[PDB]
């Protein structure tokens, strides 16, 4: 089991090395969209002799075939990646650090000064390898600026005059890697990136609202075939389309008189 | 909800933080607005820990967990990952925008 | 004996140095689930080798069978080498 | 420490902007004053809306 874990840790180093030599994105090969073929010949439902309710079941098995063939193409990537890393796993370094356990000799005891430096090694890996230097304002400088505002007489608003000094360093907080500041490191946060998504969702949803605005200004009878029951009507020929809504759509199209 | 239950209570209003997550500055100021009850909970737990090994272990864990510089930011840690997790939703929207440009 | 097994859990590679997401996403999804199972296995082995309050009841599974061999009808300290050496005296003398 | 110049000036200006008036060393409270750069902005917009 120690050798299986050293084999797995050497394998996950081989995966990280030959994926950083190829410089590939992290999520690219785990995304099965990237193994999907968009230039497939896309089978036409008008040449497959479908009846009225048969077209959405045709669409589902063209999709789920093309999705299964992208998943099975992702599996063929990773099964070929595995043998590429297992070949380099066999020629690897195997110089890993050991798990910090408290030192226990054969007949001796365990000192608490060694149980505690082991616990220091567990809580020194709880810090992240690259972190924002998010500054807390100490009370040694939050009072030296509070009473400087209270010597001028802003002791009633002495709460807010400190928080702006806290936030002005918090907002341009720099990142530190190993205690040293890596400089020229711009990060896009998770509240910025969720604002890029929320505006991009609103500018595509208003194109859907503008799409259906034109189709219901010209042809307002389209609002009587519900959107889920639409391709349940289709067929391969136009005469095969289900007449559930045909005679209703023709009479709503003629107007309100 | 569970990540923010420890700060905003039980009626956390998870809709507000799903839509607009809190910035790295608001994660800081939610750390600092519970730190006095966090350093006093750890001191009340280290006093009633079963042994002086566990008493050091609940203060050393809180000495790391109460520092706001130790909050792991995935965008700071893995910058190429959080841009690619952005382009999973920007590519899902772009496929809905190509469908409306074709229409 | 638990110390000799604890000494080989001391020489276990630090798997928590590969918990980052640059090892999560570069790795095969089945070789990562094996890695997370091999890390859950070490905590199974380590939490039972440090269960030293269970050694005092394992010693009581050795005691009663030993103590019945000492309740011999010949002698407490009898063994085969002595009782074979005293068959040589018994057999290779006259009747 | 490279932008250590600007981090002080904002603390200076945030008290300078809500600077209160003092009469005899004590703060007279509820004293709003309209400055001479505010009042010359009231004049400059009122001149532009009558010139147009």
């Amino acid at each position: 089991k120690k050798q299986a874990t050293e084999n797995l840790m050497k394998l996950l180093q081989a995966y990280k090395d030959i994926g950083d030599a190829k410089s590939e994105p992290l999520l690219k090969n785990h995304n099965p969209r990237t193994f999907e073929d968009r230039d497939y010949p896309v089978p036409d439902f008008r040449t497959q002799n479908l009846k009225a309710g048969d077209v959405p079941k045709f669409f589902d098995t063209v999709i789920s075939t093309r999705a299964s063939a992208a998943i099975a193409s992702k599996d063929k990537f990773w099964a070929g990646r595995k043998t590429e890393a297992e070949a380099a796993s066999a020629k690897a370094s195997a110089a890993f650090p050991r798990v910090a356990v408290p030192e226990w000799k054969k007949g001796k005891t365990v000192s608490i000064e060694n149980l505690n430096t082991v616990t220091d090694k567990y809580a020194a890996a709880l810090v992240p390898k690259r972190k924002l230097a998010l500054p807390v304002l100490p009370e040694g400088v939050k009072k030296a600026v509070e009473d400087f505002a209270a010597s001028v007489g802003q002791a009633k608003n002495a709460s807010e005059v400190s928080e702006l000094l806290a936030k002005s360093l918090a907002e341009k907080a720099v990142v530190t890697e190993g205690g040293k500041v890596v400089e020229g490191f711009s990060y896009v946060s998770k509240a910025v990136a969720a604002k890029v998504i929320a505006t991009r969702r609103a500018e595509v949803h208003e194109r859907l609202l503008k799409l259906w605005a034109k189709r219901l200004l010209v042809s307002p009878e389209l609002a009587i075939v519900p959107l889920n029951e639409f391709d349940a009507q289709l067929a391969s020929k136009f005469e095969g389309i289900s007449p559930k809504y045909q005679e209703l759509l023709s009479a709503v199209a003629q107007g309100n008189k | 909800k569970e990540e923010l239950k420890v700060i905003y209570g039980d009626n956390v209003d998870v809709k507000h933080f799903q839509a607009s997550p809190r910035t790295p500055v608001q994660q800081l100021f939610d750390s600092l607005k519970n730190a006095a009850a966090n350093k006093e909970r750890a001191a009340k737990e280290a006093a009633a820990a079963a042994s002086p090994y566990l008493a050091y272990a609940v203060t050393k864990k809180q000495e790391v967990q109460a520092d706001p510089s130790n909050i792991p930011f995935d965008e700071v840690l893995y910058p190429q990952l959080s841009e690619e997790l952005l382009e999973l939703e920007l590519s899902d929207i772009r496929e809905d925008e190509i469908a409306l440009e074709k229409a | 004996l638990s110390n000799e097994r604890y000494q080989l859990l001391s020489q276990w590679p630090d798997f928590t140095t590969m918990y980052g997401k640059d090892f999560y996403y570069r790795a095969h999804p089945e070789d990562l689930k094996k890695f997370y199972d091999a890390a859950d296995e070490y905590y199974k082995l380590y939490e039972t080798v440090t269960e030293f309050d269970s050694l005092s009841a394992l010693a009581s599974q050795v005691v009663p069978n030993y103590a019945a061999r000492r309740r011999s009808t010949v002698h407490p300290a009898i063994g085969s080498t002595v009782a074979d050496g005293a068959f040589t005296n018994f057999l290779l003398s006259k009747q």
